[PDB]
RNA sequence: UACAACAUGUU
RNA sequence: GAAGAUGAUCAGAUACCGUCGUAGUCUUAACCAUAAACUAUGCCGACUAGGGAUCGGUUGUUGUUCUUUUAUUGACGCAAUCGGCACCUUACGAGAAAUCAAAGUCUUUGGGUUCUGGGGGGAGUAUGGUCGCAAGGCUGAAACUUAAAGGAAUUGACGGAAG
């Protein structure tokens, strides 16, 4: 079969870490533009390259995929994980008036020394 | 350690356990040592001013280190109504 | 050209930590044996038995070598090492290293009168591995140390001048005679006597009031 | 069944204080039991310990300081003359300089310093250290 | 060297067990050693299921089932696969397959 | 000794009661005794909060005595806690692990990962064993959140709280941080709030 | 424990059980039953003088392939049969 | 030799023995 | 279904 | 179904496999006294770490099923205990290791007590005694011979073992 090598799978995986803008979902100009970021000594070697780049590229536009790090996804994943939410969960406001704690709890917070509504 | 004229001659004197009086040897890398911040009357901590608890790897490993550092810390004022001699 | 890898080793470079009983103290991990060759430069080895091991393969063996190397100052400061490689030079190398950090401090004591320096064991201690186990006793002035040449070597280069010795189990697997050896030697540092019943207070490690030079 | 109380007090103390206990239960209790505590807190290896009344036999609670490294019974109680205490603490002692081999004797239960000063023998009780 | 702490059987608390005679060749084995299986079949095959619904007189009539409880010697449980050889640390694993 | 101002304020009862943390599991410990107030009809125990409360205050002095603040590290395997021990390690300077824990970031000391922490603190005791077992190697004491079931061998303080629950994790994480910044000072005061909102610190889903 | 008795009256079996037990040392079986004095060739001495009967080779055993020269001796003392080596190269032409 | 069979022998020869001997007293 | 055995001694 | 007779397989099979089939298998009254009669772990006593089940007894208790819908019903469910047959996790501690809650509390060696072993063979043989109808049981040497025999685990190789 033809299973792609260690070598072309992490030169593929820095070259869409390192230059994701440019590079594209097109394996000619994949092509052309593998030829100007690295110096593989071998036309083999470049083509498969850049090809698994594009199958990589062309995978990585459904969605983020594990493994790979280029300078964009941690801006989405970041402004993403300050969700803030303007109405908050643990709040009282929620859960009408009355903490919904069942009686073994309401005996606990009265030995607690507090006058807490429930 | 001492000889006739009074002078020391111990290579180093070791620590002993908090909760179990057990020297804590050398090669001990098992054994910790607990350093909590004693607190000024507004609510803050104090420049390098702290209090600390040696425990050896037995009562680490045995499970025991939270009930002990439960009682030292409530024997020295840092607790209180958490540790209970009667059960 | 040695560059520290480790906070300990670090403090040591830089003057911070002068004595390796500052380590024993708070017993903090030794990895680096630069550590050790600048806290206790004076340090004689000593190489006690050489051993071909070997692999059965489809082949043929595959022989390797094992060497024991003990390492000490006579001043209180000992330490093991064995290790296997597939030349002699080399593993008696990487035993030496492994022996330079495995040092740990003996207590040495006094078998009647307390005239001058301790000269013997505080007290009566057994070390066990394997079917062996050794038991030094303390021994009177004037008593070499009665022992094995094996035994004998490691009490010298611990420092002690007066000691019993009663082995018992195959005593001719040198590497559990010597491990046994000094398992033993090392618990006259936790076996508690009355004179360190005075409690003495919890100090702070060196790695605590030097904790931005460990930094890097 | 049941043949030295001594020897299941001791083997008590001792198991307690191996597991880090700061406290042990010993049933049941007697006079040479007691003895031999008193002789034990007189020289700091063990605390405060209590008698307790349950018109049986009694039950003893020691409170132990964790300073103790080995207690135990010689038993049986052989007889020693006043010249072989030498050996008894060659053997069974640590060192020279501290450890203790308890002795019952005419004079009462003591500890071998003790019998030396009063120069007194009898037979072998017990040891601590 | 003691290969299992239960010896290969089920028999701590008592002395002696009937034996009972393997399904395939007869042998006396005793029932707590005895490799045992419950096994429910259908009567018939069920690729003649339709056919002998077609055939059957009734109408809404259940088909009976088979029951039988097979015992085996060791060997004759390992030379049919009933079970087989584990490894040390999977031997210990009394709970059934899945 | 300490002032009488921590008292487990009504509004931290507040936030611990809504976010669930007194649910205990429903089997126990002998090592988790002093820390159950009863047993009730579905099964589960209740959690005393105020030895929760004065625990955390006691993790926190712990922390806050701790010189260079990354030598402090928090850690979660479980997907509940990346997201806490994250927020924690951004507004307290300290060192996050989250995800994987690699086995030998603590004792092997020629990785690329190399880590030497003066504390560890941790989620759960038994679905991150590797780091408290590699502590136990290098001498550094772990402050852990345990719950009524979690094993207690290797830890130094432990936090009774329930670790199952996202908002209790992720609440109990929360406050730790903020006793730090009260303590270091970068909360003026009890009285004084803060520019975090409690719903942080909760690991969202990765679906929305 | 220890399957010993240690009773302080136990003398008895202590020694007793020590004197049954020797019997299993096969120096002191040989001593109290004086097999040297009733079975050994010598009688217990270290040597013996005899006459020559005749000269044989012995097969040496495995793993060595030898003729060893030796001789069938009988004893003058008490008329007893042994086999003697004769130790040296060539010193079997001295015996006759 | 299956150390059973090798007492099975012993026990056939041993009772051999016991005839001949009671051949003569 | 059937399948028995492999001269001595080493480096 | 030992033995025996007989058909196959087989180089040969007085073996495995097939068909018979005498003792025996069963019982009564007497003998015999041995088994891998095993947990290959003496008995009595004390102490040392966690967990969930199960059998017997007793003690407190329900949103359940049954008498009746109601009791002094029965079953079941929930907590405590005493005794058991066991099991699970860890390695305190033990061990040569396999493994062990005892095989732990044993060079820091001592609770009480009985029995047994002292390199491998010869040999559980010979002999004397003794019990048995007998088969045999119990007690039980020596000469002589010999450098290992053996235990647990590792790597490899091999299997008419599995995947
Ligand atoms: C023929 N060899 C014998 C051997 O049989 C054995 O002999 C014992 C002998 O020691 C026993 O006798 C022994 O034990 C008893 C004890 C039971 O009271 C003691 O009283 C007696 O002094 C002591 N000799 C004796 N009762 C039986 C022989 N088989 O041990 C001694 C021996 C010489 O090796
Ligand atoms: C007729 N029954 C015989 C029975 O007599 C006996 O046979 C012995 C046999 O074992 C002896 O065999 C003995 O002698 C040979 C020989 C090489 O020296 C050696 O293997 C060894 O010493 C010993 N097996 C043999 N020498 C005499 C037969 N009567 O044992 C075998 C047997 C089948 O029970
Ligand atoms: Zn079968």
């Amino acid at each position: 079969g033809r299973v792609r090598t260690k070598t072309v799978k992490r030169a593929s995986k820095v070259l869409i870490e390192r230059f994701y803008p440019k590079l594209t979902l097109d394996f000619e100009t994949n092509k052309r533009l593998t030829s100007e970021i690295a110096v593989i000594q071998s036309k083999r070697l470049r083509n498969k390259i850049a090809g698994y780049t594009t199958h990589l590229m062309k995978r990585i536009q459904k969605g983020p995929v594990r493994g790979i790090s280029f300078k964009l996804q941690e801006e989405e994943r970041e402004r993403k994980d300050q969700y803030v939410p303007e109405v908050s969960a643990l709040d009282l406001s929620h859960t009408n008036g009355q903490l919904e704690i069942d009686a073994d709890t309401a005996d606990l917070v009265k030995s607690l020394g507090f006058k807490i509504p429930v | 350690m001492e000889n006739d004229k009074g002078q020391l001659v111990e290579l180093y004197v070791p620590r002993k356990c908090s909760a179990t009086n057990r020297i804590i040897k050398a090669k001990d890398h098992a054994s910790v040592q607990i350093s909590i911040a004693k607190v000024d009357e507004d609510g803050r901590a104090i420049a390098g001013e702290n209090i600390t608890y040696a425990l050896s790897g037995y009562v680490r490993g045995r499970g025991e280190a939270d009930d002990s550092l439960n009682r030292l810390a409530q024997q020295d004022g840092l607790l209180k109504n958490v540790w209970s001699y009667s059960r | 050209g040695w560059t520290p890898v480790t906070k300990l080793g670090r403090l040591v470079k830089a003057g911070k930590i002068t004595s390796v009983e500052q380590i024993y103290l708070h017993s903090l991990p030794v990895k680096e044996y630069q550590i050790i060759d600048l806290l206790l430069p004076d340090l004689k080895d000593d190489v006690m038995k050489i051993r071909s091991v070997q692999k059965q393969t489809r082949a043929g063996q595959r022989t390797r070598m094992k060497a024991v190397v003990v390492i000490g100052d006579s001043n209180g400061h000992v330490g093991l090492g064995i290790k296997t490689a597939k030349e002699v030079a080399s593993a008696i190398k990487a035993a030496i290293v492994i022996a330079k950090l495995s040092i740990i401090p003996i207590r040495r004591g006094y078998w009647g009168s307390n005239l001058g320096q301790p000269h013997s064991l505080p007290c009566k201690v057994t070390g066990k591995c394997g079917s062996v186990a050794v038991r030094l006793i303390p021994a009177p002035r004037g008593k070499g140390i009665v022992a094995s040449p094996v035994v004998k070597r490691l009490m010298q280069l611990a420092g002690v001048e007066d000691v019993y010795t009663s082995s018992s189990g195959s005593t001719r697997t040198t590497e559990n005679t010597l491990k046994a050896a000094f398992a033993a030697i090392g618990n006259t540092y936790s076996f508690l006597t009355p004179n360190l019943w005075a409690e003495t207070p919890l100090a702070a490690s060196p790695l605590e009031v030097y904790a931005e030079e460990a930094a890097a | 069944t049941r043949t030295s109380v001594l020897a299941d007090a001791l083997n008590a103390i001792n198991n307690a204080e191996k597991t880090g206990k700061r406290q042990v239960l010993i049933r049941p209790s007697s006079k040479v039991i007691i003895k031999f505590l008193t002789v034990m807190q007189k020289h700091g290896y063990i605390g405060e310990f209590e008698y307790i009344d349950d018109h049986r036999s009694g039950k003893i609670v020691v409170q132990l300081n964790g300073r103790l490294n080995k207690c135990g019974v010689i038993q049986p109680r052989f007889n020693v003359k006043i010249n072989d205490i030498e050996r008894w603490t060659d053997n069974l002692l640590p060192a020279r300089q501290f450890g203790y081999v308890i002795l019952t004797t005419s004079a009462g239960i003591m500890d071998h310093e003790e019998a030396r000063r009063k120069h007194v023998s009898g037979k072998i009780l017990g040891f601590v250290y | 060297p003691k290969k299992r702490a239960s010896n290969g059987r089920n028999k701590k608390g008592r002395g002696h067990v009937k034996p009972v005679r393997c399904l395939n060749c007869a042998r006396c084995v005793p029932k707590d050693k005895a490799i045992k299986r419950v096994t429910i079949r259908n009567m018939v095959e069920a690729a003649a299921v339709r056919d002998l619904s077609e055939a059957s007189v009734y109408a809404e009539y259940a088909l009976p089932k088979l029951y039988n409880k097979l015992h085996y010697c060791v060997s004759c449980a390992i030379h049919a696969r009933i079970v087989r050889v584990r490894s040390r640390t999977d031997r210990k694993i009394r709970t059934p397959p899945q | 000794s300490l002032p009488a101002s921590f008292d487990l304020t009504p509004e931290d009862a507040k936030l611990l009661l809504a976010a669930n943390v007194h649910l205990g599991a429903k089997n126990v410990q002998v090592h988790n005794k002093p820390y159950v107030y009863k047993t009730r009809p579905d099964g589960m125990n209740i959690i005393n909060i105020g030895k929760t409360w004065e625990k955390i205050v006691l993790a926190a002095r712990i922390i806050a005595a701790v010189p260079n603040a990354s030598d402090v590290a928090v850690c979660s395997s479980r997907t509940f806690g990346q997201r806490a021990v994250l927020k924690f390690a951004a507004h307290t300077g300290a060192t996050a692990i989250a995800g994987r824990f690699t086995p030998g970031n603590f004792t092997n000391y020629i990785t690329r990962s190399f880590k030497e922490p003066r504390l560890v603190v941790v989620t759960d005791p038994r679905t991150d064993a590797q780091a408290i077992k590699e502590s136990s190697y290098v001498n550094i004491p772990v402050i852990a959140l345990t719950d009524m079931d979690s094993p207690s061998e290797y830890v130094d303080v432990a936090i009774p709280c329930n670790n199952k629950g996202k908002h209790s994790i992720g609440l109990i994480w929360w406050l730790l941080a903020r006793e730090v910044l009260r303590l270091r000072g970068i909360i003026p005061d009890r009285t004084t709030e803060w520019s975090v909102m409690p719903d942080l610190y909760f690991y969202r889903d990765p679906e929305e | 424990g220890k399957g010993k008795p240690r009773g302080l009256n136990s003398a008895r079996k202590l020694r007793v059980h020590r004197r049954n037990n020797r019997w299993a040392d096969q120096a002191y079986k040989a001593r109290l039953l004086g097999t040297a004095f009733k079975s050994s060739p010598f009688g217990g001495s270290s040597h013996a003088k005899g006459i020559v009967l005749e000269k044989i080779g012995i097969e040496s055993k495995q793993p060595n392939s030898a003729i060893r020269k030796c001789v069938r001796v009988q004893l003058i003392k008490n008329g007893k049969k042994v086999t003697a080596f004769v130790p040296n190269d060539g010193c079997l032409n001295f015996v006759d | 030799m299956r150390d059973k069979w090798r007492k099975k022998r012993v026990r056939r020869l041993k009772r051999k023995r016991r005839k001949v001997r009671a051949r003569s007293k």
